[PDB]
């Protein structure tokens, strides 16, 4: 067998359908999340194939769950649609029940709950979709960034890479970014999300999408010009680097 | 593993069940329809498979509505359930929403929809038959149609199905004319069907009915001008004979 | 193998069943939607013909969804039947509720979700039909989308589904012009169907065609399915016949 | 063959089902118990087994009702279910019929409970053997419930691992313990002997013995720890 | 063997292979160790990260069940998300009906009853759980009719009372050590530092306050989740102790 | 062949028909009985062999002719389990009919409802098809003498006369020969008794066996009554043949 | 009283030689308080025109509902629904709730496309085709309108004269009722032109 | 026989058999001998109830069970599967009692049982029954005796057998008919029932059996069912012991 269903525990304590769901994620687009001290940047690789594709009418890879909680996603887009709709409906329901806006923790734990439920049954497979859920707490400033997996495990991570060739981005993110001292400014934060994505695109500022979430129900999605200005500043500091090695070699 | 459910597909597409379903159609007897500019003639044969078996207890030509008849080609038993359902839905879906007997295109779709549900489920075989449904309404005129095992339908000028399909198809192409009357169609129908068995032909072994003009005779009642008799008519055994003498 | 259920994934981390359904759409004919700022042309191919085939009194790769959205059909027609009927019902359910015609984007979204559900749940077959949607709603003007069998959607300025997709796409993007004209788009479509389809003559009775235009009044959109004899006049103009 | 053991809706050519015999084996894989009785008392004596010596045993006696109770042998998940239903029937009799439910009829509803999952696809024959003791109107009874659902009224029986040695102790001495009456201690003495022959590589402890007694004027009581150190 | 593909399904040894399989999932998990003493139960864990970006004190392996039952967990957090919520429900509904602090032993059975369900429906209890859970729990609390107790919940619906128990990767190395060093006479301070000694050894990472997290149930203090400043203080007290030895 | 599709009835073979349903036509010759029914002219007769395999059996329980309702008989060929089950529906259905539609239920309609039910069982893989061939007999409210054979597929056709069983071909050729040479579809003996004698003669000839009275069970539908004959009632007909 | 009598509104349709007229009031009332004077009551789905009298809530919901069924019809058949066929649709919708029916009284008006015959029909709470080819009335002043229309009516009227006949019929009847009037509107459906003409009139 | 057709009780072989249904009769063979003797004024049931060891409580184990109070059933084959069928028989009787206000006729009883068994050879998720039931009694239509096979098939019988000793049983039963064309009145048929089980046991001469005889007799129990118990039983034992030697 023993990979033929979820109702087979397997002779190794692994659920193969959870394992193969994970393998599914890799096929989708790269996504990176980085917290500041007064922001979260939620950034994603934006796929291209043709210049006959619209961007006018077509969904972004980022979807507003409410108004202070946001979501980016990686995996099959088809699968993810249903994930995103449920996450949203519940976030509005939360104010039907309590009269509060949603907490960040409440939401991620719920979206993993919905997959976990699916995983538990044998009739239905779980979705092959990993999300990063970014947001700020109801009345407070304290940036929050969270991860979900198809298994139905959720975690907090300061910064995170998911999607295509996650590991190779991850290592770079680790080195430059610190837990001890995260980016000063929203501006500096965004550029760090750009460095990470630059690698995975090859060439581009047009296959890089940037969005920002800040406290107090502030979500803004940054214009394409401003991304072009940033990819060019990263290439300008990078050129300074090449040379600085040449100078150091001449001196010594 | 590719061919052995309705739920499974192949690396060449489709389902095994539709290809096999098509095969079921061709095992049946030859049944044919020719559309004329004032009518449609529908014809089938009956193979008794014993002299003991009666020819009239087999009903291979069935009124769906009294404006729309059908025949089939394929497996005999499957036909019987589908006709009972076809009537049953004919009245439900569009005689309490429309309150009069359905237009030809509509019922074609409703009958087609049952076939579609019988493909849709995993664990439920598709029908053994493909029907021809010929009918009349005012709005789209006389018309003639094919409902294939898939759940899919096609309007036709003339077509044939069953075992005698390759000989009949090539005859129907050559011999159709731009304009033709019903009466002339009866003779073209008869000649085509005789290809399929020789020396066992005659108006008792051949079932023939039409959706032609109304017959206020067989309406059952009189003195109400707004309504019309049935467009459908079953030709008797003596009437088939008259038409056969004239060839 | 891992065709065996639809609710199981392959160790590769694809789903063979869906992939297989995607190959279902390459046993049916081409369908082309091109959006232009001056209209959308919807074009479809009839993959079956004969000389006794009645095809001149019928539309069957052009179905009107409401009064302002229409689709072209590529794939199984039995598959198509059930989802078109459902879509028509939901789009106009929106009309009742909100007293406005359905936005193009929401109705595609609704319908793509239902596709994902047939793979996600039960032991049902996924549906191997790719629909090119063309509508008009005030919030983004002319809107064009097309749907995959997987259950997802992407916007386009032109797209091709059906058979010989890879070739057809090549031909379109070579000859596209960003402003375009509604007339030049029709002409582009015919040029392309001609080459992918093996019916060299490419006659009227083998073509279905629909154009969506706002030219009827202003603020009011008129969806006009081209009728057979009309399809024959525009082949003379493009020179094909 | 044994390609037939994967469904409980499929029979063998030898006129068996394979799943039901396998469910029989499952009892043996677990702990050991010996039941025996007298006309005015009924006794189960059961061995408690622990996972390791920081582990503090597994409760092997489940009190059903104040006139009935049972011991388990085999898989515990299975036992908790069968017990629950049985208790439910004793409480139903007490409420609606003002009766202490007969041991024989109660055992018979269990046989019927077993067949419900045997017939139907999904579920399984239960993988635990139960010895039910009780005291009704017709005096003391000891029933041996099986996975199959075969229910057997006995003067003494034992199920579980290496239980054939208890039946040999009980068989020799059969007529002797029937004649004991009015003395619960002496039925316990006989039981303590019995469960000794069943053991291999072990010795009885004040926390291995769990002794369960119901009789005429004594309700069901489970002795544990420092109430089994008079008969250790 | 090959009899394990169904939702039951024997097996010539007479076991449910499916049920047994789920046991080895527990060794996947992060080590969890508990030590009962007559002054309280100290629940320690190992926390594993795959990168130092994973925010160590944001993940759950020790959880509050009510106000006097706590649990530590090892295995899948997926399977534990449903399991824990049941136990919470149970405890809150017990206080509703009877105004009584749920018993440690009964709370355990409650967990284990959900656990029993492996079918797609069957006589007796109705089953909706389509697979075993893949998480064991250590259940610790205090009732006043049987003091401090420690249970091990298994997803097999077997519950054993325990006096010290470890599970996960380092299960084997922990259990040997706990065999040579249990007492009834341990103070709560000896219990705490005993958890840390054993925990370093069966760890294969480095020990810090973010790869550890201790907690107690003592009735006075209620369930108390420790601070990282607090947890560090014990780690320091650990280093001092081996010097003497 | 074997794969999907002698293990399922929802799986079509490359022949076009389901093999297992066809196996039900090979599962109706497992009880080894032959029926011959013929039409009179205001009556219908049905006669089937009665097989007594051991003396330990009661010989009057051993029947296969059934009373379905006032004016309906039925003979079942094929296994007993499917016989009872088929017959139960048929009885039940006959009763159900009055209350919905008014008057008594004719043969044709009983046969159609049983035929659709048989198709249904083949439609779903949830049950097996029925293992029996049903031949319903009636004398009709206005359409008079009828024999209707409904096969487990669901194929149903009426008859002039019909035969069923493992030696079906042999009684069938004997009938063709009879009705073709007389030129009449019917049997033109206007009493019901002498049709029952003709039936007895024909079975005797085709099998090559003479039968006693514990070896035939005989049912007769007359117009607006139905009855099954007992062994001493069979004896009048048997002595009729034996001394002409 | 009846919820139908409370809210009010009148609808009256008429026949002529190849014409039908259908008119309404513009009044919306909730009890004696007049809410609106400029809400119409006649709608149309295709070239088949529908009126609805009665309780307001069911008059707007049944406008929405029949629109909803007719737009499905249109797409399916690839032709606009006929009056003859729409008269049956109207009875079917009403019969679907017997024991909690919609409080309305529909009036159907049109002229067939297949024969060009002029066509009109009347309805009721729980609905049935009530056939005439004279006139149909409904509403709170339905009893005034029933006699008032009959005196004025003559058959074989021209479309322009048919206007005079309906206008007169509705205005004076409306005036002498408390829960009708308050402005009007009339549609004269010729064949392929519909002229829509709003009656200037005394307020109530 | 061949491969396939076995696995599910709904699949046909080529031969026109279904191996699962066949497999159900085979299962009854291993079961313990049952006989029925019909009589002109009664029916007698006898059964061989094997005693595995001298530990069993004598006369306290039965396979003879009652339905309503006038119908006897005794089964051979698998004991608990057999119970289930008799349970259902009570349900059949009880339902008839409500509606019609009378005890079931025996042909009514046979019909409804025969359908329930047939249903459980009709589906894919059911299992075929593994029990035969010789059964019958006396009613307002005289005496009747039936024997129900595992297929869903039954017929009437003047003397019936099923179980391990069924070849010895049928052989004798046939003998009974020749010597007694009058079929034996009910009294002498008790004693005689005994002698058949004693003979049937020369193929079951392994372990001991307990002779349990019950009857339902028109002349001698007033058409009701009751066990034969006490001195009547003893007489039947003594006759059988004599004539076997």
């Amino acid at each position: 067998g023993y990979d033929r269903a979820l109702s087979i525990f397997s002779p190794d304590g692994h659920i193969f359908q959870v394992e193969y769901a994970l393998e599914a994620v890799k096929r989708g687009t790269c996504a990176v999340g980085v917290k500041g001290k007064n922001c979260v940047v939620l950034g994603c690789e934006r796929r291209s194939t043709l210049k006959l594709q619209d961007t006018r009418i077509t969904p972004s890879k980022v979807s507003k769950i409410d108004s202070h909680v946001v979501l980016s996603f990686s995996g099959l887009n088809a699968d993810s649609r249903i994930l995103i709709e449920k996450a949203r409906v519940e976030a509005q329901s939360h104010r039907l029940t309590l009269e509060d806006p949603v907490t960040v923790e409440y939401l991620t734990r719920y979206v993993a709950g919905v997959q976990q439920r699916y995983t538990q049954s044998g009739g239905v497979r779980p979705f092959g979709v990993s999300t990063l859920i970014a947001g700020f707490d109801p009345r407070d400033d304290e940036p929050k960034l969270y991860q979900t997996e198809p298994s139905g495990i959720y975690s907090s991570w300061s910064a995170q890479t998911i999607g295509r060739n996650s590991k190779t981005v991850r290592e770079f993110l680790e080195k430059n970014y610190d837990r001890k001292e995260p980016p000063a400014t929203v501006e500096e934060c965004v550029k760090l999300t750009v460095r990470s994505l630059l690698e995975v695109v090859q060439t581009g500022a047009k296959n890089i999408e940037i969005t920002v979430v800040k406290p107090d129900s502030d979500i803004v999605a940054l214009s394409s010009e401003e991304i072009n200005q940033y990819v060019t500043q990263i290439e300008q500091e990078k050129q300074e680097q090449q040379e600085q090695d040449k100078k150091k070699k001449s001196n010594h | 593993r590719y061919s052995f459910s309705l739920t499974t597909f192949s690396p060449s597409g489709k389902l095994g069940q539709i290809d096999y379903a098509l095969t079921a159609v061709k095992q049946g007897v030859t049944s044919l329809g020719i559309k004329a500019t004032n009518g449609v003639v529908i014809a089938t044969e009956k193979k008794s498979s014993s002299p003991l078996a009666m020819s009239e207890t087999l009903s291979k030509v069935s009124l769906l509505t009294p404006d729309i008849g059908a025949v089939y080609s394929g497996m005999g038993p499957d036909y019987r359930v589908l006709v009972d359902k076809s009537r049953k839905v004919a009245h439900t879906s569009y005689k309490r929403i429309y309150g009069e007997y359905p237009p030809t295109k509509l019922l074609v779709s409703e009958v087609a929809k049952i076939m579609q549900e019988a493909t849709q489920s995993g664990g439920v075989r598709p029908f053994g038959v493909s029907l021809l449904i010929a009918g009349h309404d005012e709005f789209n005129g006389f018309s003639l149609y094919q409902v294939d095992p898939s759940g899919s339908y096609f309007p036709w000028k003339a077509t044939a199905i069953g075992k005698g399909s390759v000989a009949a198809k090539t005859f129907l192409e050559k011999r159709w004319n731009d304009e033709l009357e019903l009466e002339d169609a009866i003779h073209i129908a008869l000649l085509t069907l005789k290809e399929s068995v020789e020396g066992e032909f005659n108006g008792d072994t051949i079932e023939l009915a039409i959706i032609g003009d109304e017959n206020p005779d067989l309406l059952g009642y009189t003195g109400i001008p707004t309504d019309k008799g049935p467009r459908f008519r079953k030709l008797t055994s003596q009437e088939i004979n008259d038409r056969l003498e004239a060839l | 193998r891992y065709d065996s259920r639809t609710t199981i994934f392959s160790p590769e981390g694809r789903l063979y069943q869906v992939e297989y359904a995607l190959e279902s759409i390459s046993h049916a004919g081409t369908a082309i939607g091109i959006m232009a700022s001056d209209g959308i042309v919807l074009a479809a191919e009839r993959k079956v013909t004969s000389t006794l085939l009645e095809q001149d009194t019928s539309t069957e790769k052009l179905y009107k969804l409401n009064d302002k959205i229409a689709v072209a059909v590529a794939g199984l027609t039995a598959d198509a039947e059930i989802l078109i009927n459902t879509a028509r019902i939901h789009a106009q359910n929106y009309l009742k509720t909100y007293n406005e015609d359905i936005p193009v984007e929401i109705l595609v979204r609704r319908l793509s979700d239902i596709k994902q559900g047939y793979t996600q749940h039960g032991g049902l077959r996924p549906f191997g039909v790719s629909f090119i949607y063309a509508g008009y709603d005030d919030r983004y003007g002319y809107q064009l989308y097309t749907s995959n069998p997987s259950g997802n959607y992407t916007g386009w300025k032109a797209i091709s589904v059906g058979a010989n997709t890879s070739a057809a796409q090549t031909l379109l993007q070579m000859d596209y012009k960003d402003d375009m004209k509604v007339d030049d788009a029709i002409e582009l479509a015919l040029k392309t169907l001609s080459k992918t389809t093996d019916s060299s003559a490419l006659t009227y009775d083998r073509l279905e065609f629909a154009t969506i235009r706002k030219g009827a009044n202003d603020g009011e959109v008129y969806q006009k399915i081209f009728k057979p004899q009309e399809i024959k006049d525009i082949l003379v103009k493009t020179g094909i016949t | 063959r044994n390609n037939y053991d994967g469904d409980t809706v499929t029979f063998s050519p030898t006129g068996r089902l394979f799943q039901v015999e396998y469910a029989l084996e499952a009892i043996k894989q677990g702990s050991v118990t010996v039941g025996l009785r007298s006309n005015t008392h009924a006794v189960l004596v059961a061995l408690k087994r622990n996972a390791d010596e920081l582990s503090s045993y597994q409760k092997k006696i489940i009190k059903c009702d104040e006139h009935m109770g049972l011991s388990l042998a085999g898989l515990a998940p299975d036992a908790r279910v069968l017990s629950n239903y049985l208790r439910q029937q004793c409480n139903y009799s007490s409420l609606v019929f003002n009766r202490k439910l007969a041991v024989e009829r109660a055992g018979h509803l269990l046989c019927d409970k077993a067949q419900k999952n045997t017939q139907s696809y999904g579920g399984r024959p239960y993988g635990v053997g139960l010895l039910i003791i009780g005291y009704d109107k017709s005096g003391a009874h000891l029933l041996e419930f099986q996975p199959s659902g075969n229910v057997t009224e006995l003067y003494g029986t034992a199920i579980g691992a290496r239980s054939q040695g208890a039946k040999t102790y009980l068989e020799r001495t059969l007529d002797t313990f029937i004649k004991i009456d009015g003395n619960p201690d002496e039925l316990i003495k006989a039981g303590v002997e019995a469960i000794s022959q069943s053991l291999r590589d072990e010795s009885l402890t004040v926390d291995n013995l769990s002794i369960a007694i119901v009789g005429k004027d004594t309700p069901f009581t489970i002795y544990d720890g420092e109430a089994v150190a008079k008969y250790i | 063997s090959e009899y394990d593909r169904g939702v039951s399904t024997f097996s010539p040894e007479g076991r449910l292979f499916q049920v047994e399989y789920s046991l080895e999932a527990i060794k996947l998990g992060s080590t969890a160790i508990g030590i009962a003493t007559k002054e309280g139960v100290v629940l320690g864990v190992e926390k594993r990260a795959t990168s130092p970006l994973l925010e160590s004190d944001s993940i759950e392996k020790i959880v509050e069940i009510d106000r006097h039952i706590g649990c530590a967990m090892s295995g899948l957090t997926a399977d534990a998300r449903s399991m824990i919520e049941h136990a919470r429900t149970a405890a809150v509904t017990h206080n509703l009906y009877y105004d009584e602090d749920i018993n440690v032993e009964s709370l355990t059975q409650s967990v284990c009853d959900l656990a029993l369900r492996f079918g797609e429906g069957a006589s007796g209890e109705e089953r909706l759980m389509s697979r075993p859970f893949g998480v064991a729990l250590l259940i610790a609390g205090h009732d006043a009719d049987d003091g401090y107790q420690l249970f091990h919940a298994e997803p097999s619906g077997t519950f054993y009372r325990y006096n010290a128990k470890a599970i996960g990767s380092g299960s084997e190395g922990a259990q040997a050590e706990l065999l040579n060093e249990w007492h009834s006479s341990l103070t709560l301070k000896e219990a705490e530092l005993l958890v840390l000694k054993i925990l370093k050894q069966v760890m294969e990472e480095k020990l810090d306050e973010n790869n550890a997290q201790l907690s107690c149930i003592t009735k006075q203090d209620g369930f108390k989740i420790y601070d990282n400043e607090k947890t560090a203080e014990l780690i320091k007290e650990l280093k001092e102790k081996e010097a003497a030895e | 062949s074997a794969a999907g599709y002698d293990r399922h009835i929802t799986i079509f073979s490359p022949e076009g028909r389901l093999y297992q349903v066809e196996y039900a036509f090979k599962a109706t010759n497992q009880t080894n009985i032959n029926s011959l029914a013929v039409r009179g002219k205001d009556c219908t007769v049905v006669i089937s062999q009665k097989k007594v395999p051991d003396k330990l059996l009661d010989p009057t329980t051993v029947s296969y002719i059934f009373c379905i309702s006032r004016t309906i008989g039925m003979v079942v060929n094929g296994p007993i389990p499917d016989a009872r089950n088929a017959a139960l529906r048929a009885k039940a259905e006959a009763a159900e009919f009055r209350y919905k539609y008014g008057y008594d239920m004719p043969c044709d309609v009983l046969a159609k409802r049983m035929a659709n039910l048989s198709q249904i069982y083949t439609q779903r893989a949830y049950m097996r098809p029925l293992g029996v061939i049903l031949t319903f007999v009636s004398v009709d409210e206005e359409l008079g003498p009828s024999i209707y054979k409904t096969d487990p597929a669901g194929y149903y056709v009426g008859y002039k006369a019909t035969a069923t069983g493992p030696k079906q071909q042999e009684i069938t050729t004997n009938l063709e020969n009879h009705f073709k040479k007389s030129k009449i579809d019917h049997i033109n003996e206007e009493s019901w008794e002498k049709v029952v004698e003709f039936a007895i003669t024909h079975m005797i000839d085709a099998l090559g066996t003479e039968f006693s009275k514990n070896d035939l069970e005989v049912g007769v539908a007359t117009k607006d009554k139905f009855f099954t004959l007992s062994a001493e009632n069979i004896e009048e007909r048997l002595v009729a043949i034996a001394e002409q | 009283s009846d919820p139908s009598s409370i809210n009010g509104g009148i609808v009256v349709a008429m026949t002529g030689k190849d014409c039908v007229a259908i008119a309404c009031d513009l009044r919306l009332g909730s009890q004696s308080l007049g809410v609106s004077n400029k809400f119409e009551k006649i709608f149309h789905y295709g070239h088949v025109f529908l009126g609805i009298t009665g309780l307001a809530t069911d008059v707007t919901t049944l406008n929405e509902m029949f629109r909803y069924k007719t737009n499905l019809y249109k797409l399916k058949e690839e032709r606009a629904i006929e009056p003859e066929t729409f008269t049956q649709l109207v009875s079917s919708s009403l019969y679907e709730r017997r024991f909690g029916p919609y409080f309305v009284g529909p009036v159907v008006a049109g002229i067939n496309s297949k024969s060009g015959k002029p066509f009109i029909a009347g309805f009721d709470l729980i609905g049935c085709i009530d056939e005439a080819k004279d006139f149909i009335v409904s509403g709170t002043a339905s009893d005034q309108l029933f006699g008032m229309c009959e005196s004025l009516y003559e058959p074989n009227l021209e479309p322009e004269d048919l206007f005079e006949t309906i206008s007169q019929a509705l205005l004076n009847a409306a005036d002498r009722d408390a829960l009708s009037g308050w402005g009007a509107v009339v549609y004269i459906i010729k064949k392929d032109e519909v002229v829509k003409r709003y009656l200037k009139m005394r307020q109530d | 026989i061949g491969t396939g057709y076995d696995l599910s009780n709904s699949v046909f072989s080529p031969d026109g058999r279904n191996f699962q249904v066949e497999y159900a009769v085979k299962a009854v063979e291993n079961g313990t001998t049952s006989i029925g003797i019909k009589c002109n004024d009664g029916v007698v049931f006898a059964v061989e109830k094997l005693i595995t060891s001298k530990l069993l409580v004598p006369q306290k184990n039965v396979k003879i069970q009652v339905v309503d109070r006038h119908i006897g059933c005794v089964y051979s084959g698998l004991i608990p599967d057999g119970r289930h069928l008799v349970n259902r028989g009570r349900e059949e009787a009880a339902s008839f009692k409500k509606l019609y206000k009378t005890p079931i006729p025996i042909p009514a009883f046979a019909d409804r049982l025969g359908q329930y068994v047939q249903a459980h050879t009709l589906y894919n998720s059911v299992r075929p029954f593994g029990v035969s039931t010789i059964f019958g009694g006396v009613d307002k239509n005289g005496a009747h005796l039936y024997m129900l096979e595992p297929s869903g098939s039954y017929w009437g019988y003047k003397g019936a057998a099923t179980g391990k000793g069924r070849q010895s049983a049928k052989a004798e039963l046939e003998k009974l008919v020749d010597h007694h064309p009058e079929g034996l009145s009910a009294r002498e048929a008790v004693k005689q029932a005994a002698k058949i089980i004693y003979l049937a046991h020369e193929d079951n001469k392994e372990k001991d059996f307990e002779l349990e005889i019950s009857w339902c007799s028109l002349s001698e129990t007033n058409g009701l069912h009751k066990f034969v118990k006490g001195d009547l039983l003893q007489e039947a034992i003594d006759f059988a012991q004599k004539e076997i030697n």
